[PDB]
């Protein structure tokens, strides 16, 4: 069997490690920041990874998805702001 | 606690448990379906936190009494009272709609599968319901969920399409307005790119 083409195993490497790498970058900034709007989280994360790449918001989009899933983050009752867990 | 209270428990327990077979038997008595939005809301009510888990007769008693019900007459008219204002008043549908998710939510899992919430949000997304949307939408809702794949559904999504629906009644309201940029989960966003393929 093969689920994967040899450019969709390429392509999948290329974001995991976009999305390990902006998954990270979130979670220092909400550390440290505690609260903060859903505008003001995607600008800042891009602007810090700036650094390394050139990150779409879809893809930050991506990682704030991961990171509520696995408990890291809390939507505010806005619906449009975070709270880091610890 | 009144006599005629905790005989209606007693009737239907089943050895020594009010479990799910008895919580079937007691709806059904009262005219519904384990299946019902009406049985979310007496499940609300009653404290479940798990449908399959057993009620405590404490549990049972001290809420009918505090409902002012000691009767399967009383405990009938009080369910048909929640139904009403399930269907009249948004904030406690909503507070049904976002407590739906963990009572049919699998102890064991984090997510729901999506053929579990399809067959929910059929029910509470209709025109008889607070919220106001074209079938269409919803149709295509589901569709984009099963064309692409998706499986399972997290609280969070569950969540925040009631809130998408509330904002987005068309197909063609979402073109007007909507940013992919803002807060939304990214599976609406996906949704929302299948959306303007389509016209």
């Amino acid at each position: 069997n093969k689920r994967l083409t040899e450019d969709e195993r390429i392509e999948k490497e290329l974001n995991t490690e976009r999305q390990i790498f902006l998954e990270a970058c979130i979670v220092r900034i909400m550390k440290a920041k505690r609260n903060l709007p859903h505008t003001t989280l995607v600008n800042e994360c891009i602007a810090q990874s700036h650094q390394r790449f050139n990150a779409k918001v879809s893809m930050v989009k991506r990682a704030i998805d991961s990171l509520i899933q696995k408990g890291y983050l809390q939507r505010g009752d806005d619906g449009e702001s975070y709270a880091y867990l610890a | 606690y009144p006599k005629e209270l905790t005989q209606v428990f007693e009737h239907y327990i089943n050895n020594n448990l009010f479990d799910i077979d008895s919580l079937v038997k007691f709806i059904e008595e009262l005219g519904y379906n384990l299946e019902d939005l009406a049985t979310l809301c007496l499940a609300h009510l009653l404290g479940y936190k798990k449908l399959e888990e057993p009620l405590k007769r404490e549990d049972f008693l001290s809420t009918w009494f505090m409902q002012g019900c000691s009767t399967i007459s009383d405990m009938q008219e009080c369910i048909k009272t929640l139904d009403v204002k399930l269907h009249e008043d948004l904030q406690y549908f909503t507070q049904i709609y976002n407590y739906a998710f963990n009572l049919i939510l699998d102890p064991n899992r984090k997510d729901i599968d999506t053929d579990e919430g399809i067959q929910y949000w059929k029910l509470f997304f209709q025109p008889e319901y607070p919220v106001r949307m074209e079938p269409d939408l919803l149709e295509a809702w589901f569709r984009f969920l099963r064309d692409e794949g998706k499986t399972t559904i997290s609280k969070d999504t569950w969540r925040m399409l009631l809130l998408f629906f509330k904002r987005y009644p068309t197909i063609q309201k979402i073109i007007s307005d909507y940013d992919e940029t803002a807060a939304w989960p990214f599976i609406i966003d996906e949704f929302y790119e299948c959306l303007q393929d389509q016209q």
